[PDB]
């Protein structure tokens, strides 16, 4: 079961002959992506008995969230007896198509709820954002403020990370980590990628499974908030630093420089894999070790751990 | 933990010649992202700390002569001398530090020289030991080449345990080695038997026995 | 110019702690790292640990519970310490430090000249000198600690001389034996110098 490959055929978008649509979108009046914060679409609808199989309808999704999250691939959740099952197209809308269900059933009435999470590449910055999803003629829209927040600090060392693109078949994961984005100096400086300690965390740590690239920033500004990084717009300098693998499941970076100091922002990317055997989960710590210019030694630590939501959708009717 | 692992233990060369020597790993120290090799390669004379020759598998190490280089990729390596100098005889190590640090077990380059065999001679225990009550009889096999050679004891019983022995190092102008092979015995166990033997085989099986 | 020199008892018994030391110069200590790294008597290398600049430790991970590593930048001193010895750990023990940063990883580029530590229960004793009658040799047994040094005719029969590497034998004691090859019508000079004693055996 892959949503890089569908499968079409007969039957008709029977989205306009929906009725009684009502649709909503429900958050707080501030979402906080990188603390697992959310929203949910929710939607309403009643069926024509004219409806076979086959027919689709469309849920249109807004370029400024995605439905998969933290994990690589979006499961839309199927209306249940199945009615419907969804897929999802290229703009990131959801088309459902209906089952048997509908050959046979009549005044057939559902109801769908799915989580969806601010889209990094589309929301690269904090700030309001109005959100529209709809069904047909019903559009809802809401207005919220997404605040990414601010990296961690001590002293002269600044780190924040992000976890995406969880994939539990395949069994990787990617991290991303701005190192020094508060654009300090720092003398010596030092990351250690860890497992998170005393928690449960499948990840597996060493030079096989986790590739390490390292971009260093000469331009704070370019820097996006919600953690999308394009490697093309910095400079790949992952040849000049140490990377390392000290201890199991830990691995070092020494930045390196000839005047052992850096003064510009690192993105370190990181490309890992998951336990095979394993719940797989996923808690890791990312360690910024560094000294400042009176040389007393100091580390700030990132602490990164994810949540997993599930939509659900039910559907009632009468045999005729 | 990467195990690293060198074929041959002892090479013997001739001086002027293109000696290799094999290294390999466990798992590979080839890191996909850099593509470094996380292989370095150290000399060390007798009494001496151990010298870097070459690291990231081929980076010549300052000072170093031109006629060592070091080649190979992921789980195989290799260091080369282009002509053995005198001064090339020694120890040679690998090392790994991708995934902390471990190093193989090291081989030897000794000098090629044909093959010679051992002068044999036994040594009873002296009169003045017996009066410490402890025998030591002692077995010597003088100038030979290869080292490779079993000695064993017959007291027509042989002996399991109860030997020790020592080589010298290769002569510096014979090219040959030195053995001394040491069977100790209590008084009441020597006194006990008559008719030791030492023998010992070699490529180049002889008997030196004596009788009590 | 970088140098590191060790420095530490040259015997310790199986009860005790080791306990060594690393002289630093031409740097820093708060600046870089120091590895600890030994090597037993014919074998290979073994990597011990290292304290970075600013203090953190790793460990051999096999060694880990018998094994302390501290410093003392003030000093430029580093410290290595070693509990629950047996015979196992005697070796020539080494520090070491990475060159600099265009070397592009922390290794072992600078070292010290390494002190032996031989674990041992033994107390200093002579040896005993036995002849090895007629090839002549004198069988020089039961000493401690080492080394032995021989000579033959107060240094005069040079030519034909092996002097074999000593053995430790099961007792704790060495002992070893020196040949020289012969024609006949004579005398092994057998110095010790921990414990004071002199031989001259004589051959028949």
């Amino acid at each position: 079961g892959s949503h890089h490959h569908h499968h079409h055929g007969s039957g008709t978008d029977i989205t306009n002959q929906l009725t009684n649509v009502t649709v909503g979108i429900d958050s707080g009046t501030t979402v906080y992506p990188h603390q697992a914060g959310y929203v949910k679409l929710n939607y309403g609808f009643s069926v024509p008995n004219s409806a076979v199989k086959g027919d689709t309808f469309k849920i249109t999704v807004p370029k400024e969230l995605n439905l998969n999250g933290v994990t690589s691939t979006a499961k839309v959740p199927p209306i249940m007896q199945v009615l419907a099952n969804g897929v999802i197209d290229s703009d990131g809308n959801v088309i459902y198509t209906f089952t048997d269900y509908v050959n046979t059933k009549c005044d057939v009435k559902a109801t769908l709820t799915m989580p969806a999470y601010i889209d990094p590449e589309n929301v690269k910055k904090t700030g309001n954002v109005t959100l529209a999803t709809g069904i047909g003629s019903t559009t809802a829209n809401k207005t919220v403020l997404v605040d990414y927040e601010k990296y961690g600090k001590f002293y002269n060392l600044s780190i924040k990370g992000t976890i995406d693109q969880i994939d539990k078949t395949n069994n990787t994961y990617r991290q991303t980590i701005y190192v020094n984005p508060s654009g300090d100096n720092v003398i010596a400086p030092v990351l250690t990628g860890n497992l998170k300690p005393n928690t449960d965390s499948n990840a597996l740590i060493d030079q096989q499974n986790t590739s390490i690239k390292v971009y260093k920033v000469d331009n704070a500004a370019d820097l996006s908030e919600s953690y999308f990084v394009n490697p093309e717009n910095f400079e790949d300098v992952t040849n000049s630093v140490n990377i390392t693998f000290p201890n199991p499941n830990q691995y070092k970076v020494e930045f390196n420089t000839p005047d052992d100091q850096i003064t510009t922002p690192y993105i370190v990317v990181v490309n890992g894999h998951i336990d095979p055997n394993s719940k797989g989960d996923l808690a890791l710590r990312s360690t910024l070790y560094g000294y400042n210019s009176n040389i007393i030694w100091r580390s700030m630590s990132w602490d990164n751990e994810v949540a997993f939501n599930n939509g659900s959708g039910s559907g009632d009717g009468i045999d005729c | 933990d990467i195990v690293m692992t060198q074929s041959p233990d002892s090479l013997a060369v001739s001086l002027g010649e293109r000696v290799t020597m094999n290294c390999k790993s466990s798992q590979s120290v080839l890191y996909s992202s850099n593509q470094k090799n996380y292989l370095a390669w150290y000399q060390q004379k007798p009494g001496q700390s151990p010298k870097l020759l070459i690291y990231w598998a081929s980076t010549r190490e300052s000072g170093v002569p031109d006629r060592f280089s070091g080649s190979g990729s992921g789980t195989d390596f290799t260091l080369t001398i282009s002509s053995v100098q005198a001064e090339d005889l020694a120890v040679y190590y690998c090392h790994q530090y991708l995934s902390s640090y471990t190093f193989g077990g090291g081989t030897k380059l000794e000098i090629k020289r044909t093959v010679a065999a051992p002068s044999v001679f036994i040594f009873p225990p002296s009169d003045e030991q017996l009066k410490s009550g402890t025998a030591s009889v002692v077995c010597l096999l003088n100038n030979f080449y290869p080292r490779e050679a079993k000695v064993q004891w017959k007291v027509n019983a042989l002996q399991s345990g109860n030997s020790q022995e020592s080589v010298t190092e290769q002569d510096s102008k014979d090219s040959t080695y030195s053995l001394s092979s040491t069977l100790t015995l209590s008084k009441a166990d020597y006194e006990k038997h008559k008719v030791y033997a030492c023998e010992v085989t070699h490529q180049g099986p002889v008997t030196k026995s004596a009788n009590r | 110019q970088v140098q590191l020199k060790e420095s530490g008892p040259g015997l310790v018994k199986p009860s005790q702690t080791l306990s060594i030391t690393c002289t630093i110069s031409g740097f820093s200590l708060s600046r870089y790292s120091v590895h600890w790294v030994r090597q037993p008597p014919g074998k290979g290398l073994e990597w011990l640990g290292m304290i970075w600049g600013g203090g953190n430790t790793d460990y051999n991970s096999a060694l880990k519970s018998r094994l302390s590593i501290s410093k003392d930048n003030s000093k430029n001193q580093v410290f290595l310490k070693m509990n629950s010895l047996t015979a196992a750990d005697t070796a020539v023990y080494y520090c070491a430090r990475k060159g600099e940063f265009y070397y592009g990883y922390d290794g072992f580029v600078y070292w010290g000249q390494g002190t032996l530590v031989t674990v041992s229960s033994a107390s200093t004793k002579g040896p005993s000198v036995f002849p090895l009658a007629p090839a002549l040799g004198c069988l020089v047994k039961d000493y401690f600690p080492e080394p032995v040094t021989v000579s033959w005719n107060s240094g005069a029969l040079t030519s034909g001389v092996h002097t074999f590497p000593a053995v430790l034998q099961s007792s704790g004691l060495y002992s070893l034996s020196s040949v020289v090859t012969v024609p006949s019508s004579y005398i092994c000079n057998v110095n010790h110098k921990p414990s004071n004693t002199k031989v001259d055996k004589r051959a028949e």
